[PDB]
RNA sequence: GGUGAAAUUCUUGGAUUUAUUGAAGACUAACUACUGCGAAAGCAUUUGCCAAGGACGUUUUCAUUAAUCAAGAACGAAAGUUAGGGGAUCGAAGAUGAUCAGAUACCGUCGUAGUCUUAACCAUAAACUAUGCCGACUAGGGAUCGGGUGGUGUUUUUUUAAUGACCCACUCGGCACCUUACGAGAAAUCAAAGUCUUUGGGUUCUGGGGGGAGUAUGGUCGCAAGGCUGAAACUUAAAGGAAUUG
């Protein structure tokens, strides 16, 4: 609530203990429940993996992506969102990528960023139509609604 | 057996180029323009700014080392005439008097595979 | 007989909002509120609980999908993108 | 052209003209009876094709279709009955 | 292609739609060719394809999903998986595997 | 006030060991100044130049190749074939009313590194003894030739290199397998390759280059 | 009660062809109409020949042509190129020279 | 004057007559 | 840069200009024609998949199933409109520099909508062969696209086989053309505008001097722009169409 991607509960098995450790990426669109998810550097480019960004070509549409290495989630974090890795730079490597916005970037090969748009897109497409669905909306975001205008007051 | 360059005849209406250049392409040696030499300025395709200019060219091409000179040959292109400008004729005549041995000439105008509108207008330019 | 003429399900909200508004939002409401087909079971039985989350009434499977459709435009082509860019690295 | 015999006409000026359009509408269409490579027995074929007929008895390819006439395979001879 | 066959498979020899009934006919030995939609589940593919090396029956995989694999079948119902018994007509055991 | 004409070191360039004679290019650049050394600036650059200048052989006017340099030894380098195309007004010569053009490529592989596009061209002759204008293609039998053609462009080469493809080039023995396995197809008349050029580059491999001297 | 008017004249075509510009002044039109010429000369003039041919290294040496086809809007074609106009029974008549 | 033109002098006068009415209704 | 010539303009805070690369849309050059398909509107790069369609072949089958068609209905250029994208050239508006007595027009330099595409709308066009559709019959001539038939024909491989490509003769279905008028027409022109005062093969639609007016009103479809349907009073001796001189 106050994020309108639906979020994805993730379990990996720990390495160094015989448990089950739980992550929560936000759920990139086409993932379903029991579907495997495999990350890391040789992870294969299906929809859903988190490959560091020198091992996916150009072109790639990742999201979620690091600012810099092992942040956990940065960038394209927002419903419908996604950046867009448009060349390497291998040598000191790094990545020149296209976020949301239009801006670009230079970023660490090793950030990792997991592959795919991320879901709830065409969220803003509906009209908010009548001022309760706007309240309900904000009501679970904090109180910066509805605003005053200041020539007003 | 001796030295080679490349001229690359850039002819359009209103404006003659003619810039001999070394045989990899990037250097160059003396662009001499159209309106360099005559200062009436509806001349600039004119046979005799050509002409002028295009021994002006053989003069500093003269003062490092150049013997022979292919001629290849280029217009406006693309959208625009795509035939060569009034100029061209002027200036290969001019060189092949003024010292250097002449080499290979083809053909090198943008000419488009169908591209772009052409600047103008539907009912075109009139008057 | 048949109900109304053009407003269909937007006639919830009735006079107000505007045409223009209603009409847009109706755009959506009828996806919003569509019973889809299923990729696993293959039955007309996937629905929407929240925005981004698509369930399927039997089978019991959830896909994450769109804001108002299981498989939003530009999600559809990503996809595609990515299964062609993965033949270049593997085969 | 002006006075002239449409009833008995020539078979050159005839045989040259259209199916449908001669005197009396005929085809061009005779029947052909192949003896096979394999077995001695014969075969009795329609000149023109449309299916690809294979033989009676020991069933090997006799003739392909094609736009128009029978494309007969290989060294196979035949009647007109 | 492939639904030229079944056509005239399923109404000459004789098959069997479902996956109780599948098993059954793999158990017994009747089972000459199993037919696996694309859609159909992983665990119920792979279960499907041990029995299929025990009983050495020829396994096919449909190009199609269960919707689909009715439709091809001359069914107005779904069927994930289509196991043979009797090639009649058709001769659709060799013409594939 | 500068005079920077002469101040240049001269140069030459000189082609590859696979056509006949290496001494064609005559060139400047810079002299080895403080900042940007003059070896590694020009490696990038190519030189068009025609074949009956490096071959010896004066009746090929057409086809200007393309040499790109990447080895340097003292102001006299050698260098490898970049790319190729025919002259232009000799494309607009073979280019007639009264037939049809067929024009095809296909992305070919050879043995390592270098991938690259091919560009192959055909018409259609008045055959023999027409008394027709034109002689027309069918259409399907053009696109049916572009398939013959492709396969004929495919299996040619995964060779050895440009060493075996700039060979086959130079006389275009090429030519004759797309003659006489178009012969039955169509009669066809002329039968090029327009272009070649690299999609894909080769990376530094100064074992090749340098093992190709006089 | 009901009473109006009027109509016209008449020539051939096909069905419809994209246009392209004209060659000189940028007016647009199809190629059934068109009006076409090819310009077909050597690079080198008659007055040129000589003084190239002398200063040529290479023996034969090459004296290729631009070739180029030149596409005019009527309008145009009248206000200078060969087309001018012609007699009630000159204007049914196809041949060039 | 030409048709073309007459063509839309009636069309402008006609969406000004559509106002003009419909300042009533 | 740019023209008829000038100016706007941008210019060593390296301009135009050649060579090495990259990015985005753009359109399929030349070949490209009295050439090809589609009911039209309209469609030109390669390759794959998805159905569809013509002609042709046919001692295949069906057996009058059909011809046109008020109502009603699919498609329907270009420009517009609606909300996203895309947004390079060209470019309604607009700004401009000239021009000129004036120029908000032609000529220039930029430039928002658009041009492109997604899902919707929109229904007009000199939507033109301003020539309804089906059927029959009448003049010659070649040339061409697509099948088909035959010929000890020529050409191409592996002399040879098979096809393809040609050549020849013929015949079906087309895009059309050349020559006459045998006829037709007010002529211009027409192989159909013919076979119609010697007036009738079937059928649909439209027009009845020009304007007023394709306006007004009323219906109807459309978000709108507009679309379809569609008068009146009143006015007027000619409008007009072909040719003929000048």
């Amino acid at each position: 609530s106050g994020r309108g991607a639906p979020l994805a509960k993730v379990v990996f098995r720990d390495p160094y203990k015989y448990r089950l450790r739980e992550e929560i990426f936000i759920a990139n669109e086409g993932v379903h429940t029991g579907q495997f998810i495999y990350a890391g550097k040789k992870a294969s480019l299906n929809v859903g993996n988190v490959l560091p960004l020198g091992s996916v070509p150009e072109g790639t549409i990742v999201s979620n992506v690091e600012e810099k290495p092992g942040d956990r989630g940065a960038l394209a974090r927002a419903s419908g969102n996604y950046v867009i890795i448009i060349g390497h730079n291998p040598d000191e490597n790094k990545t020149r990528v296209r976020l949301p916005s239009g801006a670009k970037k230079v970023i660490s090969s090793d950030a990792r960023g997991v592959i795919g748009v991320i879901a709830g897109g065409g969220r803003v497409d509906k009209p908010l139509l009548k001022a309760g669905r706007a309240f309900h909306k904000y009501r679970l975001k904090r109180n910066s609604w509805p605003k005053t205008r200041g020539v007003a007051m | 057996s001796q030295v080679f360059g490349v001229a690359r005849i850039y002819a359009s209406f209103n404006d003659t180029f003619v810039h001999v250049t070394d045989l990899s392409g990037k250097e160059t040696i003396a662009r001499v323009t159209g309106g360099m030499k005559v200062k009436a300025d509806r001349d600039e395709s004119s046979p005799y700014a050509a002409m002028l200019a295009a021994q002006d060219v053989a003069a500093k091409c003269k003062e490092v080392g150049i013997t022979a000179v292919h001629v290849k040959i280029r217009a406006t292109g693309g959208t625009r005439t795509k035939t060569p400008g009034p100029g061209g004729q002027a200036a290969l005549r001019a060189l092949a008097r003024s010292g250097l041995r002449i080499g290979r000439i083809e053909d090198v105008t943008p000419v488009p595979s169908d591209s772009t509108r052409k600047k103008g207008g539907r009912r075109g330019r009139r008057l | 007989a048949k109900r109304t003429k053009k407003v269909g399900i937007t006639g919830k909200y009735g006079v107000r909002y505007g045409s223009s508004l209603r009409r847009q939002v109706k755009k959506l409401e009828i996806q919003q509120h569509a019973r889809y087909d299923c990729s696993f079971c293959g039955k007309k039985t996937v629905k929407r609980g929240a925005a981004g989350i698509w369930t399927c009434s039997c089978c019991k499977k959830t896909v994450a999908g769109g804001a108002y459709t299981v498989s939003t435009a530009a999600a559809a082509t990503v996809r595609s993108t990515i299964r062609r860019l993965r033949e270049m690295v593997e085969a | 052209v002006l006075v002239q015999d449409l009833l008995h006409p020539t078979a050159a000026s005839e045989a040259r003209k259209h199916k449908l359009k001669t005197l009396v509408q005929g085809p061009r269409s005779y029947f052909l009876d192949v003896k096979c490579p394999g077995c001695l027995n014969i075969t009795t074929v329609f000149s023109h094709a449309q299916t690809a007929v294979t033989c009676e008895s020991c069933s090997t390819i006799l003739c392909t279709p094609t736009g128009g006439k029978a494309k007969l395979s290989e060294g196979t001879s035949f009647r007109r009955k | 292609s492939i639904n030229q066959k079944l056509a005239l498979v399923i109404k000459s020899g004789k098959y069997t739609l479902g996956y109780k009934s599948t098993v059954k006919s793999l158990r017994q030995g009747k089972s000459k060719l199993i037919i696996i939609a694309a859609n159909t589940p992983v665990l119920r593919k792979s279960e499907l394809e041990y029995y299929a090396m025990l009983s050495k029956t020829k396994v096919y995989y449909f190009q199609g999903g269960n919707n689909e694999l009715g439709t091809a079948v001359g069914k107005l119902f779904r069927v994930g998986v289509v196991s043979i018994l009797e090639a009649g007509d058709s001769d659709i055991l060799t013409t594939l595997a | 006030v500068v005079d920077p004409f002469t101040r240049k070191e001269w140069f030459d360039i000189k082609a590859p060991s696979t056509f006949e004679n290496r001494n064609v290019g005559k060139t400047l650049v810079n002299k080895s100044t403080g900042l940007k050394s003059a070896s590694d600036a020009l490696k990038g650059r190519v030189v068009e130049v025609c074949l009956a200048d490096l071959q010896g052989s004066e009746d090929h006017s057409f086809r200007k190749i393309k040499l790109r340099v990447d080895e340097v030894q003292g102001k006299n380098l050698l260098t490898n074939f970049h790319g190729m195309d025919f002259t232009t007004d000799k494309l607009r010569s073979m280019v007639r009313k009264w037939q049809t053009l067929i024009e095809a490529n296909v992305t070919v592989k050879t043995s390592d590194d270098y991938v690259l596009r091919i560009f192959a061209i055909a018409f259609t002759r008045k055959q023999a003894n027409q008394v027709k204008r034109h002689s027309y293609a069918q259409s399907s039998h053009i696109r049916a030739i572009r398939k013959v053609i492709s396969e004929i462009l495919t299996k040619e080469v995964q060779g050895s290199t440009l060493a075996q493809l700039t060979s086959k080039l130079i006389p275009e023995v090429i030519n004759k397998e797309i003659e006489n396995a178009t012969k039955d197809i169509f009669p066809l008349q002329n039968i090029h390759v327009r272009k070649v050029k690299l999609l894909k580059q080769p990376k530094f491999d100064v074992g090749a280059l340098m093992a190709l001297h006089g | 009660p009901k009473k109006r008017a009027s109509n016209g004249r008449n020539k051939k075509g096909r069905g419809h062809v994209k246009p392209v510009r004209c060659v000189n002044c940028s007016k647009s039109i199809p190629k059934d109409k068109a009006i076409k010429r090819m310009a077909i000369r050597n690079i080198v003039e008659a007055a040129a020949v000589r003084d190239l041919s002398e200063a040529s290294v290479y023996p034969e040496y090459a004296l290729p042509k631009t070739y180029n086809k030149l596409h005019y809007c009527v309008s145009c074609a009248i206000h200078a190129r060969i087309v001018r106009v012609r007699s009630r029974e000159d204007r049914k008549n196809r041949a060039p020279p | 004057m030409r048709a073309k033109w007459r063509k839309k002098r009636t069309r402008r006068l006609k969406r000004k007559r559509r106002k003009v009415r419909a300042r009533s209704k």
